[PDB]
């Protein structure tokens, strides 16, 4: 397949979608929802390209590259300033309930979510309201969860129930008051749930082991292992 | 506490040669003669201090001397460069006893910011140092107070009068730290001035 | 457009006459942030482009800077040509205000130039430390050796696979080093470092190491007949601090003190072009407060490294008196740095996108104190010594040299503009709103001696305190860092209550900002010359080349082809009037 | 030398002669060290301390961020925890021999925990005592930032702040709530 980005020609598989082809790349479009193992759902709307009808367009559309298919002839623009405004938009809106948290939070350093607002430019807040609040669970010896850190990206629900087939963590509530864990306090039953602590790009399912005795990521020794 | 240069030895100190080694150290500690030694930064605060708003010489420390011979304190006021070590070395060893070190500044004491491939980590690898002072650079009144540390070093070290009688060794007494002296009136301080003003 | 986006410079007039030259396909035009234009030469043209820059019309008549790069680790090289290591030639042409970075791109295994020392005499120190720091051989060259490391060093450390940290200590090198040292004069030999017929009439003097003035420790070997210098080389690298390799193993934030010990009697001066640099690759246009912050700390700093100058310009010639009150006038300047930065000599102050504080209350007050102190005891000092006939005769006709020497060796500073040439960066070139400030370039009559040097800079310190009241009278109110997300930095009340703000700080501070994948360049008119730094970005939190271009290397090459023929009190004094440092010479 | 050359020179000799008889009759600009202290302004890098809340607690969180910004990289620190979920750091030390005194870390605390404080006498006898631990750096107040306190910003609940209970936090609603 044939693609387009921002004028320069790009040869990708017409069965992947926008995102993971321009991913593979090395071109860089933020995105909180989509991930290489579990697919697109197209939930935190961050993704969004400029998608136009031919080469001579100029006016286009506002796309998800996650939910866009990469097909041969596809016209489409990461850095156009209307989809760079919508990104920072939604790392605005993102940030409006987000807590003052990230020194003693153990996703510092470590967070998707702090590599996508420095990303998309967002580091002026014009949002002057309250933040909502969440309470936490206790979801065992493995798991430390902060649910106040949540963006409602899905990906542990998607994960544990869609992929690792759990039955003990869901979603409840509506609106902007979503919460994601277990129905009540007790230790995460699936053998996979420390996946959590690098599906959730937030620092809401975290690492209670290494958050005894904690240091950051650039602190660390790191070796390839078996 | 003392400890020996020829071990950790208790205090030797007839009283005329007690008064006599006080005498000694009494004119040791207040005629101190710097080498003029330049290597960086901390060598401009140093003749910064020599200069006639600090004035150094109160101290009886003006007298400068441009030849090692007659020099008493090295102040290593700079980093060690490893071309610039062997001169150090050299400049140290053409002294004469009794001679003290002042490492001044974050460079002379560890290799400071520069932990890099041609700078010696600090001038105690070689050469054996008196009074430390942490600074980058250090003001001149900081190498003022390490002047007067070096000052106390002195008053209650240990030399031989002669080399005719007595011991020969050099007894260099276990200083309590400056860090645990001041601790007490360090952990005091509540609350300081806003930088927000002059 | 704004003065910081990617531009391939080919509307200048040097691209035309070189396609019509040497036909289309002779070069490669690079797109850069530098605001020069880059042109990649091949290697076997190397010396034709130089000549035929020579003679243009207007022609490119200065070497400014000769180094090179380590380009095996750098993954975005689009548009460039296959290389693994390259070599850069910048060169100036004041007549046209304009200036070209030629590029030469070398194999690993074909690691050599030819020499560029028949076009411009500076080459032969500048090639001898890209030799040095990079393996690269320069043929023709009439002596390649080591001019930063000792002769007996193992690896070139400007190299990518180079350990930029310090190695294990042991006495057994410090001995085998100690024992070289005492037998270096026994064993001396001219032929290594460049000398012939060493005749059984000139002695060899070696002028120590350590040297008690503010200007540091080095050698200087000298070859003399009787009392009269016939050539001498000197010997540098004593001082080198490996600042370029810290560049590269720092972030860009955290390099800022390391830019501030470059030449320490600048400061905020050599903090000037650095930030200005990594503001092009980031992006930031500051607010017009900060230019005027920063013109007034660029300024209280080139008046105490000018004080000190004069100083120990005057110490030096035999009058000792006027050093202890210069040190006063540098006191009262300390104070008023105190009070705005927090530090004396290295404030380490500037940031990415602005300055570290804002203005303390109280800063006006201290500055008007101070410009009421300064010029009765600038009076005090020429009238005291600067007038008086024995220094008069000890610095009048004391290495002198025409506008030719100094194009030819890349003076700059004073001297440059002694020999008659109106060459200020502040003016030619503006950077930091110093096309708002009404000031004046002192110039000289074509002769640069120690004297003209030394009453240009006090034309110069006069010029720095009116620029200094102009800064006083109008100070903008406004904010003291930019509004740009990569202000390193961010300001610090909305990190302290802002999740957003809080993020960009925690993510600056740790890992380091991320400059996208360019090329910068920024030139400063220093305390001592013209200071440069070329910023080479590879898209990561930390410089992949920070180049620094210094005026005091050139200053020190130069003086081997001015006070030959001369005694050797007026080679101190020639010393003493150069107004160098040498951590500027080694880095 | 010609006559007139030797009269100017004279002439500038004496007129030197007097300027330095002027300057000895001129008021004294020493200070008098260490009788007369030094004054230093409030935003002055000298020795490092570690500070406290207006509450009393020591406002260190333990968030590594000062000594990942050193460019020294002489500042050691762990991260330790409460019972009731207050972050502290288990030790903290910082070697003095290797301080450049450059402030980067007090720029880049988002606590204000740790501030260099205007004072310089540090000088030390052995190096091995330069390397100040948390009993030497942690003072009994705020320094010369009085009143901020980062667990009030926080979203994380302590002991004596519950979720809510933040500057600029709404209540917790369950998702049990009747309200729609
Ligand atoms: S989840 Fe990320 S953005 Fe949120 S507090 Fe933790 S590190 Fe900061
Ligand atoms: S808890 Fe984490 S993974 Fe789950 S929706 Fe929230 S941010 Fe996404
Ligand atoms: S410690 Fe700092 S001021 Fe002293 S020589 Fe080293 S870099 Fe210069
Ligand atoms: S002042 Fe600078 S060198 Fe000293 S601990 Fe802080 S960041 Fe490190
Ligand atoms: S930056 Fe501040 S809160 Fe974080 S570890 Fe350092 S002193 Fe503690
Ligand atoms: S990644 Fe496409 S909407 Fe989430």
């Amino acid at each position: 397949a044939t693609i387009h980005v921002d004028g320069k020609e790009y040869e990708v598989n017409g069965a992947d979608n926008l995102l993971e082809a321009c991913l593979s790349l090395g071109l860089d479009i933020p995105y909180f929802c989509w991930h290489p193992a579990l697919g697109s759902v197209g939930a935190c709307r961050q993704c969004a390209v400029k998608q136009y009808q031919n080469a001579e367009d100029t006016r286009g559309r506002l796309v998800m590259s996650c939910m866009t298919p990469a097909s041969d002839g596809t016209f489409i623009s990461i850095d156009d300033e209307e989809a760079k405004q919508f990104r920072e938009s939604v790392v605005e809106w993102l940030m409006t309930n987000h807590p003052h948290d990230c020194p003693v939070c153990e996703e510092g350093g470590n967070c998707h979510l702090q590599d996508m607002t420095v990303m998309t430019g967002h580091s002026f807040r014009r949002y002057r309201f309250t933040k909502r609040t969440h309470r936490n669970q206790d979801l065992g010896p493995f798991i430390s969860h902060e649910m106040n850190r949540c963006i409602a990206c899905y990906r542990c629900v998607r994960y544990y129930k869609d992929y690792a087939d759990g039955t003990d963590l869901g979603v409840y509530g509506a609106h902007d008051n979503v919460y994601f864990g277990r129905p009540e306090d007790g230790t995460l039953e699936s053998e996979f749930s420390g996946n959590l602590v690098e599906i959730c790009p937030t620092g809401v399912f975290t690492d209670k082991t290494h958050s005894e005795r904690y240091n950051r990521k650039w602190d660390m020794q790191f070796a390839p292992s078996i | 506490d003392y400890t020996l240069t020829r071990e950790i030895v208790t205090d030797p100190l007839n009283v005329f040669m007690g008064k006599l080694n006080d005498m000694v150290n009494w004119g040791r500690k207040n005629s101190i003669w710097p080498y003029n030694f330049g290597l960086s930064c901390c060598y401009v605060e140093m003749v910064t201090s020599f200069t006639a708003v600090h004035d150094v010489a109160r101290f009886g420390a003006e007298v400068l001397r441009a030849s090692p011979r007659q020099a008493d304190l090295m102040v290593v006021a700079g980093t060690c460069f490893t071309k610039m070590a062997p001169v150090i070395q050299r400049l140290y060893d053409q002294m004469l006893e009794p001679k003290w070190v002042i490492s001044m500044g974050a460079c002379a004491n560890s290799g400071g910011m520069y932990d890099i491939y041609s700078v010696v980590q600090g001038v105690d690898k070689f050469i054996p140092v008196d009074v430390y002072i942490p600074g980058c650079p250090p003001r001149p009144e900081a190498y003022m107070q390490a002047l007067m540390l070096l000052q106390e070093s002195i008053g209650k070290e240990r030399r031989p009068l002669s080399w005719v009688v007595g011991d020969q060794g050099v007894y260099r007494a276990n200083m309590q730290s400056e860090r645990e002296r001041k601790r007490g009136e360090r952990i005091a301080v509540t609350n300081l001035r806003t930088p927000d003003e002059i | 457009e704004p003065a910081w986006q990617t531009r391939d410079h080919l509307d200048d007039p040097v691209i035309g006459e070189l396609r019509n030259r040497f036909g289309p396909d002779a070069f490669t035009v690079q797109a850069t942030r530098t605001g020069v234009p880059v042109v990649w030469i091949k290697r076997e043209q190397l010396l034709e482009v130089g000549d035929f820059l020579k003679k243009l019309p207007k022609p490119y008549v200065m070497l400014f800077d000769l180094h090179g790069m380590d380009e095996r680790l750098r993954t975005h090289r689009e548009g460039l040509p296959a290389a693994d290591f390259s070599v850069f030639y910048h060169l100036i042409s004041i007549d046209r205000n304009r200036d070209i970075m030629l590029k030469v791109a070398l194999a690993e295994n074909d690691l050599h130039v030819p020499t560029f020392t028949k076009l411009f005499p500076n080459a032969n120190w500048y090639e001898r430390e890209t030799w040095d720091l990079f393996g690269i051989t320069f043929d023709g060259h009439p002596n390649l050796r080591r001019i930063m490391m000792p002769q007996t060093w193992k690896g070139h450390p400007l190299r990518k696979d180079y350990p930029a940290r310090a190695t294990e200590f042991s006495p057994f090198e410090l001995t085998k080093a100690k024992q070289d040292l005492e037998m270096e004069a026994l064993t001396f030999k001219p032929e290594e470092w460049g000398m012939k017929r060493g005749n059984e009439d000139f002695m060899f003097l070696n002028l120590g190491p350590n040297h008690p003035s503010a200007h540091g420790a080095f050698r200087i070997v000298l070859q003399l007949d009787g009392e009269e210098i016939v050539d001498c080389v000197p010997d540098i690298g004593y001082h080198h601090r490996g600042a370029e390799k810290m560049g590269e193993r720092q972030s860009w934030h955290s390099y800022i003190p390391y830019t501030d010990r470059i030449e320490y009697l600048g400061g905020c001066v050599n903090e000037m072009p650095y930030v200005l640099a990594v503001e092009k690759l980031a992006g930031i246009t500051v607010p017009d407060r900060v230019n005027v912050i920063r013109v007034m700390l660029s300024e209280l700093f080139r008046i105490n490294s000018h004080l000190l100058y004069i100083s120990t310009f005057i110490q030096d010639v035999g009058a000792m008196t006027p050093v202890f009150f210069a040190f006063t006038d540098r006191q009262k300047i300390y104070d008023l740095v105190e009070a705005i930065t927090g530090f004396r000599m290295h404030p380490a102050w500037f940031r990415i996108g602005g300055v570290a504080h804002d203005l303390p209350r109280g800063w006006d007050r201290l500055l008007r104190e101070f410009l009421d102190w300064m010029p009765k005891r600038l009076a005090s000092y020429e009238k005291a010594a600067l007038q008086n006939t024995i220094l008069k005769g000890r610095s009048q006709g004391v290495a002198a040299y025409g506008a030719k020497e100094a194009l030819e060796w890349g003076t700059t500073g004073a001297g440059l503009r002694a020999t008659g040439i109106d060459f200020d960066v502040r003016k030619a070139r503006p950077y930091s709103g110093y096309e708002n400030f009404d000031f004046e370039i002192p110039v000289g009559g074509g002769v640069s001696d120690c004297y003209t040097r030394v009453m240009l800079k006090v034309e110069e310190l006069r010029q720095s305190l009116r620029i200094l009241e102009q800064c006083l009278n109008n100070m903008p109110e406004g904010p003291f860092k930019a509004d740009h997300p990569l202000t390193t930095p961010p300001p610090k009340e909305r990190t302290l209550q802002h999740i957003e703000t809080l993020i960009t700080h925690f993510l600056q501070v740790s890992w380091g900002p991320v400059m996208p994948a360019n090329e910068s360049f920024q030139m400063i008119e220093a305390t001592k010359g013209i200071n440069s730094y070329y910023l080479t970005s590879d898209g990561s939190t930390m410089s992949y080349r920070t180049r620094v271009r210094t005026p005091s290397f050139a200053h020190l090459q130069q003086i081997p082809a001015a006070i030959r023929g001369s005694l050797v009190s007026d080679l101190i004094v020639y010393l003493g009037s150069i107004d160098f440092v040498m951590s500027d010479v080694d880095r | 030398m010609t006559l007139k050359e030797l009269l100017v020179g004279f002439g500038t000799q004496v007129r030197s002669i007097w300027m330095i008889g002027l300057h000895a009759f001129a008021k004294r600009e020493t200070r008098m060290y260490p009788e007369e202290p030094v004054y230093l302004p409030p935003r002055y890098r000298g020795r490092i301390v570690l500070t406290r809340d207006p509450d009393g607690e020591e406002r260190c969180v333990a968030c590594n961020l000062c000594a990942v910004a050193c460019p020294v990289g002489c500042i050691s620190l762990q991260k330790a925890e409460t019972k009731d979920g207050r972050w502290y750091p288990e030790f903290f030390r910082i070697n003095f021999s290797r301080c450049i005194f450059c402030g980067l870390c007090e720029e880049a605390c988002p606590t204000t925990a740790i501030q260099l404080t205007p004072d310089f006498e540090m000088g030390e006898y052995k190096r091995q005592d330069l390397v100040y631990e948390k009993e030497d750096l942690l003072i009994s107040g705020p320094g010369k930032y009085p009143e901020y306190n980062f667990y009030r910003m926080a979203g994380m609940a302590i002991d004596g702040k519950d979720k809510g209970e933040a500057e600029n936090e709404a209540k917790p609603i369950d998702v049990k709530s009747l309200l729609p």
